[PDB]
């Protein structure tokens, strides 16, 4: 599944309270930037 | 710290570990070592948890 989010705000630490992270691989960003900075659009592709 | 949460000590992580408990400094050379003291070594020494 895929969702694209525009014109919204997100409380990220509430979403990280629901999961435990084993490993993250990031290119050209960091999760700290996604915890602080703003951007034009957000796309999430999630599967099991 | 257990191995199931060693990604919290990875660089760029947004977990509370880095921003409240241990913020590693990278201005000077470093090595972060995740090791396990086994039970037999733990009883051989006085190492407990
Ligand atoms: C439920 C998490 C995945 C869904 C996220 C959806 C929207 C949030 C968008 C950007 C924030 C991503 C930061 C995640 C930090 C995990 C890495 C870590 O610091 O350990």
């Amino acid at each position: 599944s895929r969702r694209v989010f525009t014109n919204c705000n997100y409380n990220l630490t509430k979403l990280l309270s629901l999961v435990q992270v084993d490993e993250f691989v990031c290119h050209k960003t960091t999760p700290e930037a996604l915890a602080t900075g703003c951007y034009s659009s957000l796309t999430v592709d999630w599967f099991a | 710290l257990p191995f199931s949460m060693k990604s919290t000590l990875a660089i760029g992580s947004a977990e509370a570990i880095s921003m409240f408990n241990y913020n590693q400094d990278y201005s000077n050379p470093t090595c972060r070592i995740h090791a396990a003291v086994t039970a037999n070594v733990s009883t051989a020494l006085n190492f407990t948890a």
